RNA sequence: GAAACAUCUCAGUAUCGGGAGGAACAGAAAACGCAACGUGAUGUCGUUAGUAACCGCGAGUGAACGCGAUACAGCCCAAAC
RNA sequence: ACUCGUACGGUCACUGAAUCCUGCCCAGUGCAGGUAUCUGAACACCUCGUACAAGAGGACGAAGGACCUGUCAACGGCGGG
RNA sequence: GCUUUACUGCAGGCUGUCGCUGAGGACUCUCACUCCGGGAGGAGGACACCGAUAGCCGGGCA
């Protein structure tokens, strides 16, 4: 069985969904994590200075 | 004459002799078997809590806080360093535990702001340290003349921006001037080099 | 090679020659206490320490003369140049 | 190099994992303040997961029902003591102090009120040897002298079951289903089968230790491999 | 970067944890030490100066007092009684 | 974590069903034990030095090493003449 | 990436020392502290644990 194209069609399980926070299609309903905003793992909302440029 | 609380703090010049070493000896068996954070009624050294604002009024609460005593507890490096910043054994913080301590306290009581605090000793594996906070809201606050200032916007969470006196003091702020080129005004905007 | 103890020769400081007596320089003891001591002390702590983690090099297969060249007469000594010599004893 | 299997361990994942949620109960021993006047009746005998042996289900006076570590010989309706003033009988729990020298025991107390910590696996016993008003010197089947204190707890006679390892699993498949009820990964692969970097007996090209296997008591985890401070090796000597 | 590299450098930089404000922080000397019969809280700007100091004394790192400016403001406890 | 586990246990390794067997070597390396004597850091102690301090030396000496011993189903070895 | 008796270091283990730490080169005690006990109480004990430092080992790791 290849990693490619044959084991894409096991592929049925739902994980990610509309986050009822921040409306973003992240909210890990197998763990109830916000991948996004971090619902669910914090009450302040997730951000990273790594998200732009350095000086930006 | 000598004030009685000039007696309170000669005993504490030596805590390891007469009358205050039995105890300290009884209290810490009682102090190890309470929490991080307990609020007492009373200061332990009377004396210094006056000297340092304390005051037998409504919003002024005491508590004394335990933390683990020694360096910091660090975690090796898991990715690849040189040498000088490999080592994990003998590096300390550079925050000194009275200064974990008034954090711990102003987290527990998160409506109050820290006064100052002072140290109640220690044993072998950790300290103790009675801080004194105030609460801002309190009318019997709010209308004191030698304490109100502490209830101004700025002075919110000013534990956790080193405001303290060992905020101060940890900061490197004692010294007017030889020493403190890189303490004054902000360590921060000195580079981070104090 | 074989050397004199003592012979006639220039004396730099009676500025006339004068019997000497030559002995073999012996190492002073260290005091612990020059600037390159406390840097090693300062400089010195967790890891590589630079020049501080060398340690000492080798030996050349034979050793210039290290001497003392001392006036007899105002028992001043005197350096001078060396020479390579496998081995230096004194006649008497 | 890899973390080697050993420190995998430590972590405590699914894999390493012994089955609790699937085993029945310690057999500790039974809290009685005093006066002996607990005793109770086997109702029934069950396998135990955990030490594939028998353990016995007891109903007693006051109205417990426990599971307890069964020696061999005991059956359904026999009645068991435990206490001070106890029977001298098999099945009967009470401290070393009130049982005679030169009997077996098993399930010994550690340190008094434990529950039992000694000779507990099938067939096994421990050998009540000298007496005191000070030590009670205990015989494990180890062959080790054992100084205890007199007031600790243990069942006279030996664990049930016993002669179990007498009989070859003869296939992988029987040892497969022995592993499965125990906190273990089977099976095992060599160290010197594996990578240089997975062990610090693999790689090279034929298979061998590139090293002397006894390794100092010093040794850090990962490196502390093979054979563990060694007195010393083989069969001879 | 040091034409390798370990002290050093990149740099207290990137990034992380906590926290305040419209600005923060600092601040009325146990100061300075142009040594004086002198200055007089604190920031900041210009300069002092790539100077003093550091440093496999290599590569590099790097102030301060003072001065000219900006703005100026000094006070409250603890204790004695 | 192992572990509702306790030497008929479980951890760490090697070999790889049964059958017949498994010799010699402890010098080196590894592990372990012992050790009169030798060596062996810091604190405290003593001598010198400094009105103090830096520092120099001394005494005592842990593990370790030297030294002895055990050990190859321990790493491995079993030649030339 | 990997190896080792390469260089230099870092974890970790062992060992001494100082603090915790008390009373009367070997010892006794109990009161801190530790462990067992539901509890009473028992075991141990100024040691051990822990903080600091020193020497040894240290491709387990950089
Ligand atoms: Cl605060
Ligand atoms: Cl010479
Ligand atoms: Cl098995
Ligand atoms: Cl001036
Ligand atoms: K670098
Ligand atoms: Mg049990
Ligand atoms: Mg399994
Ligand atoms: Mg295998
Ligand atoms: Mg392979
Ligand atoms: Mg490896
Ligand atoms: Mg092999
Ligand atoms: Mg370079
Ligand atoms: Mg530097
Ligand atoms: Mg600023
Ligand atoms: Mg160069
Ligand atoms: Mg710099
Ligand atoms: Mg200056
Ligand atoms: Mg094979
Ligand atoms: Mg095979
Ligand atoms: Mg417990
Ligand atoms: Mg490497
Ligand atoms: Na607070
Ligand atoms: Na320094
Ligand atoms: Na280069
Ligand atoms: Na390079
Ligand atoms: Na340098
Ligand atoms: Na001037
Ligand atoms: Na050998
Ligand atoms: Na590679
Ligand atoms: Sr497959
Ligand atoms: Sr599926
Ligand atoms: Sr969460
Ligand atoms: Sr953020
Ligand atoms: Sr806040
Ligand atoms: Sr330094
Ligand atoms: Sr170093
Ligand atoms: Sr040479
Ligand atoms: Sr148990
Ligand atoms: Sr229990
Ligand atoms: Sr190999
Ligand atoms: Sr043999
Ligand atoms: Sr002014
Ligand atoms: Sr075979
Ligand atoms: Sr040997």
């Amino acid at each position: 069985t290849g990693a490619g194209t044959p084991s894409q069609g096991k592929k049925n399980t739902t994980t990610h969904t509309k986050c009822r926070r921040c409306g973003e299609k992240s909210y890990h309903t197998k763990k109830k994590v916000c991948s996004s905003c971090g619902f669910g793992k914090s009450a302040k909302r997730r951000d990273y200075e790594w998200q732009s440029k350095a000086g930006e | 004459a000598r004030s009685a609380y000039s007696y309170i703090r000669d005993a504490w010049k030596n805590p390891g002799d007469g009358q205050l070493a039995e105890l300290q000896w009884q209290r810490q068996q009682e102090w190890r078997n309470e929490g991080a954070v307990e609020r007492i009624e009373r200061p332990t050294r009377l004396d210094k809590a006056r000297s340092q604002g304390y005051k037998a009024k409504q919003g002024v609460i005491v508590a004394r806080v335990s933390v683990r005593k020694g360096s910091a507890r660090k975690r090796r490096h898991k990715a690849g360093r040189r040498s000088k910043r490999q080592g994990v054994t003998r590096i300390t913080r550079r925050k000194d535990i009275q200064r974990v301590a008034e954090e711990r306290a102003s987290r527990t009581f998160p409506n109050l702001r820290v006064l100052n605090s002072y140290s109640v000793g220690q044993d072998g594996r950790q300290k103790w340290h009675e801080v004194i906070l105030i609460d801002p809201n309190h009318p019997a606050i709010q209308n004191d003349d030698d304490l109100s200032w502490i209830c101004a916007d700025d002075q919110a969470d000013r534990v956790f921006r080193g405001l303290t006196g060992a905020g101060r003091r940890n900061r490197g702020l004692s010294g007017k001037g030889k020493g403190s080129e890189k303490t004054r005004p902000s360590l921060r905007s000195n580079g981070g080099k104090g | 090679m074989q050397m004199p103890r003592r012979f006639n020769t220039y004396c730099p400081h009676c500025n006339e020659h004068q019997e000497h007596e030559v002995e073999k320089v012996r190492s002073g003891r260290q005091t612990g206490m020059k600037w390159i001591d406390r840097q090693r002390e300062r400089n010195s702590g967790i890891g590589n320490d630079g020049k501080f983690s060398k340690v000492p090099g080798g030996d050349k297969p034979t050793k210039k003369t290290d001497l003392k060249y001392r006036c007899g007469e105002c028992g001043k000594a005197h350096l001078r140049e060396g020479w390579r010599a496998g081995r230096l004893e004194f006649q008497e | 190099g890899r973390r080697i299997q050993g420190q995998r361990r430590g972590r405590g994942t699914s894999t390493f994992r012994a089955p609790s949620h699937r085993y029945k109960a310690d057999l500790e021993h039974r809290k009685v303040e005093d006066g002996d006047v607990i005793a109770g009746t086997v109702v029934d005998i069950e396998h135990d997961p955990a030490r594939s042996a028998p353990v016995a289900a007891v109903e007693f006076e006051d109205g417990d029902r426990r599971l307890i570590l069964a020696p061999e010989g005991v059956g359904v309706g026999d009645e068991l003591q435990v206490g001070v003033s106890a029977e001298i009988a098999p099945g009967n729990t009470l401290p070393l102090a009130e049982i005679p020298e030169g009997v077996p025991v098993c399930n010994v107390e550690s340190s008094p009120g434990d529950g039992g910590k000694f000779a507990r696996a099938s067939g096994v016993n421990a050998q009540l040897l000298t007496h005191d008003r000070n030590v009670a010197v205990v015989k494990l089947p180890s062959g080790e002298m054992k100084r205890l204190d007199p007031q600790c707890r243990a069942t006279i006679g030996v664990v049930a079951g016993g002669g179990r390892t007498d009989k070859p699993f003869v296939k992988a498949g029987n040892k497969h289903h022995k592993m499965k009820a125990r906190g273990t990964k089977w099976p095992n692969v060599r160290g010197v089968a594996m990578n240089a970097v997975d062990h610090p007996f693999g790689g090279g090209g034929r298979q061998h230790p590139g090293k002397p296997k006894s390794i100092s008591r010093n040794a850090p985890p990962g490196r502390k491999v093979g054979d563990i401070a060694s007195k010393r090796t083989g069969r001879g000597g």
